[PDB]
């Protein structure tokens, strides 16, 4: 009643169907980390430590028996808003920020104050209605570089409302504590910060501590507590 | 008299509560949501367990209501079966739900490849296996006795009855009650640890709340747990050692403490689905 | 330095020959009803032919 | 200076539009019968999906279709009995466009991996297997339409659209003149001409032969994220952000329909004509399907029953389905 025709048509949409099934098991297991940073941030020297096309770079690593899916977004310059809601479930962000450009100035712009182009791109990333529940973990990658630099001129080019103290721990607090609070929903959103300068594994222990974290709120989620 | 009318009111309370109870979460968990994730084929399975447990209710209330019980023999074997099958159970789901939040919580890594539909179904499909194979037994010593011009539902032996039925309850104490007990409580204190020393619970009012009334709403599930669970093993245990005599007071404490557990198997619905946020949003909608 | 080929682009475009609304909203409306017949979403056929039927 | 020009230019074509403009489309229309109260049914509920769909396309032959999705796997659907012909592990998980070719022998996919894979179908060992790696944008890849067997024509990232030749990699025509990111293209049922939108909400027509680009539309707000050409290839309608779908036309080269309702504020990511085009279906973003008689500008029916976004839409060749895609990992045939 139904022939060799559709004995094999629906023998070949079950093996599609398996394929699909244990694709998606497989794929379910990842986390998928949106890599962020503006241009002479440091990405590309935060993934030069994970040793172990024009526009995505996709780069694949894993620690202690978990897998992480790297997603550069770097290539890519026409509208961060008509492919940002393309990731709608990454896992957590790995948004980068240089500290030694608190006193740069742009040479194309004369007036942009590069920090404050890193604090507008971290507030656009933060409150975003696509990202509104995702944790966000800052990288700020430069530390020598600021100390350096401070070790002679001041901190008020930045932030002249700021003069606590021109050594590196007070100002690496105060830019810390007052990068956190661009957070404008902080009740169920965490961001985290690891000042990253460790030529180690620290920087892996950190995202790896992240989403651990967020893989245990997820759980929270699932068993219908939190 | 009047001691046999609140045996019976009891218990027709107890029977109608849980069977309201294990029947609109059965009504919500086909209709509303479905059993996508393992905590709702977890559910879903309590509920099966405590409103099959829970249905032998009238069968003992007209044990117990005038007299006599005409109801049969085979009949009164698939009973007493369902009874010892349903709520071996409902406690195995029970404990099930615990290790799997302890998975959930404790082990994250191991949580994203361990807490499939799949391997849900696997496990508790297991479970009603482990339950049934106490239950064949339940079923071949069970039968239908006729003294002192009456009908009850006894259990028989072999000719050694008091070996038998020192291994029988010592089973069902152990594995019922000391080994659920243990497992649940190390489980939920290492899952309350873990919770504490989260950064999401921690740092503000607002989530310093939540992990509170989340360890609340554990301690709510282990104390009932603990008080309709006691007494009745320990009933069974002084009645099985000394020799209690019989009295009106000795009557309305055993029913209580045979209610208990009923009590725990209708109090489980509104302390498993309603205190889940996922239903509370499946009821907002409506 | 878009600006001179902006406006030479511009300048084609502008140079074209366009008919009336009236007469092109009209062919239009001819082409609509010209495949009335031909179209089963405005006109359900009958499940005779339909090619999605339930098992 | 020639900014002046310019402006003074647009304003002479202005003028001329409006003086080349009479009558309204709804005027000479309030005499015809509308299509009452329209329902359709979902009689296929095509599932295996496991991430969100972003794009499908139909056949010519009306029974094959295509769908594209971010898991990374193109899924090759048989309508008529719910089957799965094919699967395409894509080196890409991020799609937002996949083409399936007249022939049916080739069928396409891309997205921001600014390159547009072209898989072989008909293969001798039946596997479908990758033929030819087209690259030359450097931006996200949006749209992709098979002209013919050995010409595809595409819209990306880089402000540009772009003719190619399959069989060499190359791109022939480059269509620039979009001061904006086109997402979307659709060719002519003659295959010669093609009009695209763009984020600058300017829709604009080009020549494939020589590349010139014939008329410009800008009567939208917000961007241009779909299009679809009407059955006899004179006119068009074109998604949007602002709640609206606008028909444009070739010959007389205004706006002719606003379809837009007064509750209605989401945005419009998919729209498809009927094959006597009397019908024209958009997918909104308040998660349902809307029906817009494209004669009369009002709502006729409403293709309900998706709990996300409907992404993507496609109405096949010969009017006996409504194919239809959503976020949430579901395509459903409706009649
Ligand atoms: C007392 N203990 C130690 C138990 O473990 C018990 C079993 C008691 N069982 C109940 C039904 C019974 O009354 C009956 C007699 C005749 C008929 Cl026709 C029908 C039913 C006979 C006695 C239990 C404790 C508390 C509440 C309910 C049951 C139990 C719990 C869990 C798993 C297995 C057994
Ligand atoms: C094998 C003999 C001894 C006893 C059989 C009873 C057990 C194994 C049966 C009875 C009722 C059954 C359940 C009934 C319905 C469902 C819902 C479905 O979505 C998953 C399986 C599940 C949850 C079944 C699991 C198996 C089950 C618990
Ligand atoms: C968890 C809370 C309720 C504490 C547990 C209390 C337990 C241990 C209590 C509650 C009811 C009690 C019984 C109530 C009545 C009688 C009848 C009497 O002639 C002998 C003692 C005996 C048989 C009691 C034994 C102990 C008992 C079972
Ligand atoms: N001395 C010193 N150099 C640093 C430090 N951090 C980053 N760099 C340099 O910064 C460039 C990456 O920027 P890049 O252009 O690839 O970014 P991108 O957004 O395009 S990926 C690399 O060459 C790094 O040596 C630091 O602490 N100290």
């Amino acid at each position: 009643t139904l022939s060799a025709e559709d004995k094999a048509a629906v023998e070949r949409s079950k093996m599609i169907d398996r394929n699909l099934r244990e694709d998606g098991e497989k794929a379910a297991r990842e986390v998928k980390l949106l890599l962020l940073g503006a241009g002479e941030s440091g990405k590309s020297t935060i993934v030069k430590q994970m040793k172990i096309t024009t526009g995505i770079v996709e780069t694949h690593f894993t620690f202690k028996d978990l897998h992480f899916k790297m997603f550069d977004v770097g290539g890519q310059r026409s509208e961060r808003k008509k492919w940002i809601h393309c990731f709608e479930g990454v896992t957590a962000i790995i948004f980068c920020v240089a500290l030694s450009d608190y006193d740069l100035v742009l040479a194309e712009d004369e007036e942009m104050n590069r920090m404050h182009e890193s604090m507008k791109l971290f507030d656009s990333i933060c409150n975003n209605k696509w990202f509104t529940d995702t944790s966000i973990i800052l990288f700020l990658n430069k530390k020598d570089l600021f100390e350096e630099k401070i070790k002679k001129s001041p901190l008020t080019i930045c932030y002249p409302e700021y003069a606590g103290s021109n050594t590196y721990e007070e100002a690496a607090a105060y830019i810390q504590c007052q990068f956190e609070d661009l957070n404008k929903r902080k009740d169920t959103k965490e961001i985290y910060t690891h000042f990253t300068c460790a030529t180690d594994t620290k920087n892996v222990q950190f995202v790896f501590d992240a989403v651990t974290d967020v893989i245990i709120k997820n759980n929270l989620k699932d068993c219908g507590l939190f | 008299m009047i001691t046999a009318i609140t045996i019976m009111a009891l218990y027709s309370i107890v029977c109608v509560v849980g069977l309201f109870g294990n029947f609109l979460v059965m009504y919500v968990i086909v209709r509303y949501t479905k059993m996508k994730t393992a905590t709702n084929i977890y559910i879903f399975n309590l509920a099966l367990a405590d409103a099959l447990a829970t249905s032998t209710l009238p069968f003992q209330s007209v044990n117990y209501l005038m007299g006599t019980w005409p109801f049969g023999t085979i009949l009164c074997k698939i009973v007493i079966s369902i009874d010892y099958y349903n709520m071996f159970t409902s406690i195995f789901t029970l404990c099930t739900m615990s290790v799997d939040r302890y998975i959930a919580v404790c082990h994250p890594v191991k949580a994203l490849d361990f807490r499939t539909p799949r391997n849900a179904k696997i496990i508790n499909v297991c479970n009603w296996i482990l339950s049934s194979a106490i239950g064949l037994p339940v079923m071949f010593m069970a039968t239908t006795k006729y003294r002192q011009g009456s009908i009850d539902c006894t259990l028989t032996f072999s000719h050694p009855t008091w070996y038998w039925e020192n291994l029988l309850k010592i089973c069902v104490f152990i594995f019922a009650f000391i080994m659920p007990v243990l497992i649940i409580t190390v489980c939920y204190g290492l899952m309350i640890l873990r919770l504490k020393s989260v950064r999401m619970l921690s740092g503000s009012k607002e989530k310093d709340r939540n992990l509170r009334r989340i360890t609340r709403m554990v301690l709510v599930v282990v104390a009932v747990f603990i008080v309709c669970w006691t007494p009745i093993h320990i009933y069974v245990i002084i009645k099985a050692l000394v020799t209690i005599p019989e009295t009106t007071f000795q009557t309305v404490s055993w029913h209580f403490c045979i209610a208990l557990g009923y009590t725990n198997s209708c109090l489980n619905p509104v302390l498993y689905a309603f205190l889940d946020e996922n239903f509370k949003r499946c009821f907002r909608e409506f | 330095a878009q600006a001179r080929k902006l406006v030479e682009q511009l300048k084609m475009e502008a140079n074209i020959d366009r008919i009336k609304v009236s007469k092109a909203a009209a062919d239009l409306m001819a082409y609509c009803e010209a495949h009335a017949k031909e179209d089963p979403l405005l006109t359900p056929v009958p499940a005779s032919e339909n090619p999605f039927r339930e098992k | 200076q020639l900014r002046q020009e310019a402006e003074q230019l647009k304003n002479q074509i202005r003028d001329a539009r409006k003086a080349c403009a009479d009558a309204t489309l709804s005027q000479i229309t309030n005499n015809i019968d509308p299509v009452g109260r329209i329902q359709m049914r979902t009689r296929r509920t095509l599932r295996g999906h496991l991430a969100k769909i972003y794009a499908m396309h139909w056949g010519t032959d009306s029974r094959l279709l295509v769908s594209a999705s971010q898991d990374g796997k193109l899924i090759i659907w048989d309508s008529y009995t719910t089957n799965k012909v094919h699967a395409i592990p894509l080196r890409s998980s991020w799609v937002m466009t996949c083409a399936y070719a007249p022939s049916g022998n080739y069928v396409a996919c891309g997205g921001l991996d600014n390159i547009c894979s072209i898989y072989n179908l008909k293969t001798r060992e039946g596997n479908v297997r990758v033929s030819r790696e087209l690259a030359g944008h450097t931006g996200y890849l949006s749209c992709c339409r098979f002209l013919d067997d050995n010409q595809i024509v595409t819209s990306s990232g880089d402000t540009t659209c772009a003719l190619w030749d399959i069989e060499t990699g190359q791109q022939t025509t480059t269509f620039t003149g979009h001061t904006g990111d086109v997402m979307s293209l659709s060719l002519a049922p003659d295959t010669r001409l093609f009009v695209s939108g763009a984020c600058d909400a300017s829709a604009k027509l080009w020549d494939v032969r020589e590349g010139m680009c014939r008329q410009t539309f800008t009567g939208h707000e917000s961007d241009i994220n779909a299009i679809c050409f009407f059955p006899n290839g004179n006119a068009f309608a074109t998604g949007s952000d602002d709640a609206t779908c606008r028909l444009f036309d070739l010959r007389a080269d205004q706006e002719l329909m606003t379809y837009s309702h007064d509750n209605i504020i989401c945005g419009i990511t998919s729209v498809s004509f009927s094959k006597s085009g009397r019908l024209l279906l958009a997918g909104y973003d308040d998660f349902n399907c809307n029906v817009w008689d494209a004669l009369k500008a009002d709502r006729a029916g409403v293709l309900a029953g998706h709990d996300n976004r409907v992404s993507c839409l496609g109405v096949t060749d010969d009017g006996m389905a409504v194919a239809t895609g959503s976020w949430d990992s579901f395509l459903k045939i409706w009649n």
